[PDB]
């Protein structure tokens, strides 16, 4: 069987699975063993629930069983806790011809005792400790710029919707628009500046600062200290792709090394080549010590 | 035929709509005109809560008939 | 000025011009029965400057059916000169007298407003015409049995400010083209939301500078987002920005004199089901004059056919039009009875009244409202020998219902949730009804203190019972208004945490739940708990002047939760964070920095400081979090620790410098002020605003008022003494040396280096304090902050800053609230009440209500009922449920289900917890299917299962044989 032939048989069985989140503790009180962001809004909300909140989740469990996107391009993996829907976790991997490419991006997602009503709560957790912006719709204290996520006034189009929007909705938003070739972009009156050679060399600068931001966290720091949800998921996912990770981020490594037509940008793209083939060093070692899966 | 409706805060709405529509369109039309999405409205009508399936015949609303759109509030 | 401490609530609904017009109005009240304590106690509360009580009766005994200020010593009295003590503690800034003299020519000079019930025939058209002849304003109210009578007549040119009580609404303008017919276009079509007809003003317009500032000029509504102003021809040509604004143009109305309106009545409807009611009650209430004049001033008898033919054949004799003779005869029943909730919701109309003819503020009645609650009524009747009276205090409301409806609502038991406002008001409509005064009882729950400003729409509370709980005080003011009360008060927040106390055995033996609550969450609560027991439940929520009550019955109704009210409105992580462009932006993220410096900047600080295992319980939490925590106790204890007030000074001065030059200026390094996308329209046009960094300037009162502020905040956080002087603040604040700042373009082995740092140099002995926001008191600072911050923030992008009100309105989450609202819908919920006590069961009987007084604005509908589902052929609602009985392991509960309903079970849950489903692990499944259910409830949720739980309720997502989903009704599981 072809590369892309195994990896799709094999990743298809563990794109939504349960995982033990929660666990008991002492004097009728839980603890979370696992590093979650909305920990402390689960707390809050308590017991509190809307009657209609318990079917619609449990048909979004049953969309998510069968329709979660896969693909050897990108993917999207769901874990949800044992005893508690509402608490979720996604992995996202980057699309491929983008500065996110093979890139394993973790989401931490929260459904409030309100849903369906009001959005659900997603926060990104692969930034790097708040020091890397991957996106102009992903600020770099995890936060998540949709027009789906927004009950405000906006266009009924574009709302949440209660009765249309979904999880799958939002993760293919995501996965779609925001995980972008050029996400230079994405901001608004930017997006009319493209075409001109500035306009490209802004957006050859960010892509640059993507390539090593991506390198370092999407795929170092997953590979040496992976979430306990997505160990298995990842190290399958960075095994079987180890090869076209290696030429992808050659290819990179090449690009930046072109002649620049500004020096503005150019020394900006020479520190992040520099950073890059650091970061690239660091990985190679890394990935040769991958013991093969079962 | 028009139909008015009032808001609970006092605005007014003119509608076009026919004597066979339904309360889907009905609150369709409110909602390009106002925003509000359908599952939000209450259309109330000489005593009646109008419920969506039914048309406007069997609740006699006719031409000038004046519809009340209410809510409910959350303080106390 | 108004005190604002007191009349908080009442400011964001009447405001400050109507209320400086009302303390400056004097109102004279003749006739102190039921309705009339409760206009006078209304109107108190409202803060009038002056009101006169005046009557000639004397109290007896058929007064205590609804007059909660007499008592049965106070029977031979005056009951104006009896309820003046009383009243007078209401509110001290009015000053309360009374009259028992006769009302002559000269004393009704000195009123604004003269209110007059129980006033004959005669009296009524002298004193109607002298105050239409000499510019007094006049309001009659009646009650009789369970019908209402309300008269207005406020001048022959009054004059309303605010028509409807809405705030104006502002949009942005894109386009608006040149021509004779000029067509104002919205931003990327939003809508407007501008009336037709309506007012209009521009500003901030760029081109046609002529529109701004000018007079508003009337607005033809074209779409949805455009609208058209007239000739634009005349101006220059538009460029780009420009806001319009609605404004609201005052109204001038003449009313006709009582005489007039008699003849050519204009009826405000109350309940459009009853349209062709106000017709025949105005001829009856006309004709009830007459009726006592022929009968030596004697209504007629309750519920008797003989004194009824004699009203109808009076009734047919007065007048020519055709009348409801069966309303008539109905009329004429009960006319001599009187019931306390009618009382409140008449009072509450009529004081409603009394302000806006005091204020001129809101649309006045126009002329003559007329309502009744005939639904109340059995529906075969009262015979007469059951509504003779016997001799007690509830004579006049066994005159209305009987006696054996006094004796179901003496064992009637009802638990009232909340003792707010709806909550008081609730309370004395059920002590004055003899509510559980047999061997019923009344439970009222509360768990929040009694505040200051809650003294304004309260009135079982007073200012000596301020830091008291609101349950208790409650019900031992109402335990003085009716001796024979028997309540229950507890201190307690319903909720899944005090099922203890409020478990199935406690909502067993219940008849009845009322809503007061002020949150959605307590409201589902409450709503699941009243399906589950199957009890009726009885919901009341205000909004300023609007005001709603939905009654939900049991296998009748659907629940409250069956619908869905708007979301609450977020803002955009954009918006807030980089493009701010109205005052609520500012107010929000001046909310979220006094949040994040003061408060969360300090809990692990404190913690650590408090707990000296602190260091070892976070070492063992999951990822990135102890860095997360111990970094955070370095910076607020070693780093930005402040060792003396002035540093916290200097601390204020960078922080200010940091939020109002350093980050604008990065933003504005990002995006050139002059940056122009291709197709034309700047980057920093439309809904984004170009910002520009302020100039600290010590004379400027902003800047040194967020200087003082923050500095006084930060120091308490640390303990230091604060210094509330602003020349030693200003003194200090000019000595820091602000850095230059330019724009911009082994996890183990660090715990453990932040932990022996922690040692070492931090010290316990520290008092580092988070910050709780706290928006009542005046003196912590608070409020002063948030206003600083969100006018400095306005000021960067050119936005118009805020008073203290707006932002206390707006950043406090502040609930308008007065007085008389709450007491028309605690009236309508009473009423709602006394329909299920009666045992009604069909939906026609039951009344949804809506009100706006504003407008004014009522109206009822019938509950919807609750939905129809089938499954195999079976119908259910949400009331049915499938029972499940004994102990019985997992899988003898899916046994159970796949062999007698035919369901296979994919999805158990239980609460926000789950079970069993499809897709769990194969371990844990096989794990759980021996267990008994109630262990496998206790090992999901993580906690034991309490005594006091007598059941349990599961939901469940089955397939039917053919392996399709079927919806299907929750399980009730009886533990054994
Ligand atoms: P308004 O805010 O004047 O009246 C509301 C009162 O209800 C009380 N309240 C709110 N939420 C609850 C719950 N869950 N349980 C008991 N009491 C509640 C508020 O404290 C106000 O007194």
């Amino acid at each position: 069987k072809s590369i892309e032939q195994r990896y799709l048989e094999l990743m298809k069985k563990r794109q939504f699975d349960t995982f033990d989140m929660i666990v008991e503790s002492d004097n009728n009180s839980f603890r979370f063993v696992v590093s979650h962001h909305f920990e402390k809004m689960v707390r809050l909300a308590g017991d509190r629930y809307h009657p209609s909140r318990v079917k619609r989740l449990a048909q979004e469990a049953v969309t998510l069983s069968t329709s979660l996107p896969l693909s050897f391009s990108s993917s999207v993996f769901v874990r949800c806790d044992t005893d508690r829907l509402d608490i979720m976790k996604v992995l996202i991997t980057g699309p491929a011809d983008t500065p996110y490419a093979n890139g394993c991006f973790e989401f931490d997602v929260f459904f409030p005792p309100d849903y369906p009503n009001q959005p659900m709560l997603i926060n990104l957790e692969t930034t790097g400790r708040h020091s890397v912006r991957f996106n102009p719709n992903l600020y770099n204290d995890g936060k998540v710029c949709l027009s789906v996520l927004n009950t405000w006034h906006g266009r009924p189009e574009e709302k949440w919707n209660a009765q249309t929007s979904s999880f799958l909705q939002v993760l293919v938003s995501i996965q779609s628009l925001i995980l972008v070739p050029e996400p230079y972009f994405n901001e608004p009156g930017f997006e009319r500046s493209r075409g001109s050679p500035s306009g490209t060399n802004s957006s050859r600068e960010y892509n640059s600062n993507i390539y090593q931001a991506c390198v370092r966290w999407a795929m170092l720091e997953q590979i040496r200290s992976p979430s306990q949800c997505f160990k298995d998921v990842i190290h399958k996912h960075f095994w079987l792709k180890r090869e076209e990770i290696c030429a992808q981020i050659e290819g990179w490594i090449e690009e930046l090394g072109k002649p620049q037509y500004t020096e503005r940008a150019s020394r900006t793209i020479s520190f992040n080549s520099m950073v890059l083939r650091r970061h690239y060093r660091h990985l190679r070692e890394e990935l040769s010590k991958l013991k093969p899966p079962r | 035929m028009q139909i008015f409706v009032k808001t609970l805060t006092g605005k007014t709405i003119t509608l076009e709509v026919e004597p066979s529509d339904t309360i889907e369109n009905v609150k369709a039309k409110i909602q390009d005109k106002e925003g509000i999405p359908p599952d939000q409205q209450r259309l109330i009508f000489a005593g009646k809560q109008l419920e969506d399936g039914r048309t406007l015949s069997d609740y006699n609303i006719q031409k000038e008939s004046t519809l009340h759109l209410v809510l409910r509030l959350r303080g106390a | 000025d108004i005190d604002e401490s007191l009349y908080s609530r009442q400011l964001y609904v009447l405001g400050h011009d109507a209320m400086r017009r009302m303390a400056n109005s004097d109102i004279l009240l003749s006739g102190l029965g039921g309705l009339g304590l409760e206009i006078a106690k209304n109107v108190i509360l409202g803060g009038v400057k002056s009101i006169t009580l005046h009557d000639t009766a004397t109290c007896g005994l058929h007064d205590l059916s609804s007059q909660f200020y007499l008592t049965e010593a106070d029977i031979g009295k005056n009951r104006a000169e009896a309820s003046c003590a009383q009243l007078a503690e209401l509110n001290n800034y009015v000053r309360t007298v009374s009259h028992t003299g006769p009302l002559t020519e000269e004393f009704l000079r000195k009123f604004r407003v003269v209110v007059l019930t129980n006033s004959d025939g005669e009296e009524q058209q002298r004193i109607a015409k002298f105050a239409h002849e000499n510019g007094i304003a006049l309001i009659i109210a009646e009650t009789r049995g369970l019908f209402a009578k309300v008269f207005c007549d406020f001048g022959e040119s009054f004059t309303i400010y605010d028509q409807d009580g809405t705030q104006p609404i502002s949009t942005m303008i894109a386009s608006i083209t040149h021509d004779a017919q000029g067509v104002v276009t919205c931003l990327d079509e939003t809508r407007h939301g501008f009336n037709d007809g309506d007012y209009v003003t521009f500003s901030e317009v760029q081109g046609m500078q002529e529109l701004n500032g000018c007079q508003p000029l009337k607005i033809t509504v074209l779409g949805p987002y455009t609208f058209s102003i007239g000739d634009t021809s005349k101006f220059g040509e538009y460029k780009s920005g420009g806001v319009a604004t609605q404004v609201k143009m005052p109204k001038t109305i003449s009313f006709k004199p009582l005489a007039q309106a008699t003849e050519e009545p204009e009826f405000l409807i109350s309940d459009f089901a009853k349209l062709d009611s106000p017709a025949t009650l105005h001829v009856a209430f006309n004709a009830l004059s007459c009726y006592r004049k022929a009968h030596n001033g004697a209504l007629p008898r309750p519920w008797n056919e003989e004194d009824a033919n004699s009203f109808l054949e009076v009734v047919r004799a007065s007048s020519n039009a055709e009348v409801d003779e069966k309303l008539v005869l109905q009329f004429a029943k009960i006319c001599s009875g009187n019931t306390c909730p009618l009382d409140a919701a008449v009072g509450g109309i009529v004081a409603q009244e009394v302000l806006k003819a005091c204020s001129g503020k809101f649309t006045p009645i126009y002329q003559w409202l007329y309502f009744d609650a005939l639904e109340c009524l059995p529906t075969e009747g009262v015979e007469e020998a059951d509504a003779q009276p016997v001799g007690s205090r509830y004579d006049s409301q066994i005159a209305i219902f009987g006696k054996k409806f006094q004796e179901k609502l003496a064992d009637s038991k009802w638990f009232i949730v909340g003792a707010g406002a709806i909550g008081c008001e609730l309370l004395k409509n059920f002590g004055m009804l003899g509510l559980g005064t047999g061997n019923g009882q009344i439970f009222v729950t509360d768990m929040d203190l009694i505040e200051k400003s809650n003294l304004n729409r309260q009135f079982l509370f007073r200012p000596h019972d301020v830091q008291k709980p609101k349950s208790m005080t409650a019900a031992d003011a109402i335990k003085r208004m009716n001796p024979e009360v028997n309540v229950t008060a507890y201190e307690l927040r319903v909720g899944a945490e005090t099922e203890k106390v409020f478990s199935e055995d406690f909502f067993g033996k219940l008849d009845g739940v009322a809503n007061a609550l002020d949150n959605v969450d307590a409201r589902i609560y409450m709503d699941r708990k009243c399906i589950f027991n199957r009890i009726p439940l009885v919901e009341t929520g205000t909004l300023g002047t609007l005001g709603n009550v939905q009654v939900i019955v049991p296998f009748a109704t659907e629940s409250y939760s069956s619908s869905q009210d708007p979301p609450e409105k977020s803002i955009p992580i954009c918006t807030l964070k980089n493009f701010p462009n109205a005052i609520e932006h500012t107010l929000q993220w001046a909310r979220d920095a006094f949040e994040g410096v003061f408060k969360q900047s300090a809990e692990n600080a404190a913690q650590y400081i408090a707990d000296p295992q602190f260091t070892e319980r976070i070492a063992k939490l999951p990822g990135i979090q102890p860095l997360e925590i111990l970094d955070s106790i370095k910076k607020a204890l070693i780093d930005d620790k402040p060792k003396s007030f002035a540093h916290c000074v200097e601390w204020a001065r960078l922080y200010w410098e940091d939020q109002y030059v350093n980050q604008i200026k990065q933003l504005l390094f990002n995006f050139p002020p002059d940056q122009i996308t291709s197709s034309g329209q700047p980057f920093w046009s439309g809904p984004k605003r170009c910002p520009d960094p302020l100039v600290f300037d010590v004379n400027d009162p902003m800047h040194l008022d967020f200087i003082y502020a923050a500095a006084n905040l930060r120091a308490e956080v640390y303990g230091i003494e604060q210094v509330r002087n602003r020349e030693t603040i200003a003194e200090l604040v000019q000595k820091v040396k602000v850095p230059e700042f330019k724009p911009r373009s082994l996890d183990q082995d660090r715990v453990d280096k932040i932990i022996s740092e922690l040692l070492k140099n931090a010290d316990k002995s520290s008092k580092i304090t988070p910050l709780e926001f706290e928006k009542d008191d005046d003196s912590n600072l608070h409020m002063d902050f948030i206003v600083a911050c969100s006018n400095l923030r306005a000021a960067n992008y050119k936005i118009p800053p805020a008073d203290r009100h707006k932002s206390k309105l707006i950043a406090g989450k502040i609930i308008p609230a007065i007085a008389t609202t709450t007491s028309v819908l605690s009236g309508l919920a009473v009423l709602e009440v006394i329909k299920l006590i009666v045992g009604h069961r069909d939906l026609v009987k039951f009344k949804n209500g809506f009100a706006n007084l504003a407008l004014p604005f009522m109206a009822f509908s019938e509950p919807l009922p609750a939905a129809k589902n089938t499954y195999y052929g079976k119908e259910w609602t949400l009331w049915d449920r499938f029972e499940v009985t004994g102990e019985l392991s997992l899988q003898e509960f899916l046994n159970y289900f796949e062999e007698n309903e035919k369901l296979k079970i994919t999805m158990l849950s239980q609460g926000v917890s789950m079970l069993y489903s499809f897709f769990m692990p194969k371990a844990k499944c096989s794990e759980r299917l021996p267990l008994p259910m109630s262990e496998v409830v206790r090992r999901v949720s993580k906690r034991r299962l309490e005594p006091h739980e007598r059941s349990l309720v599961f939901e469940i997502c089955c397939n039917d044989v053919d392996g399709e989903d079927v919806e299907v009704p929750y399980v009730r599981y009886t533990l054994p």
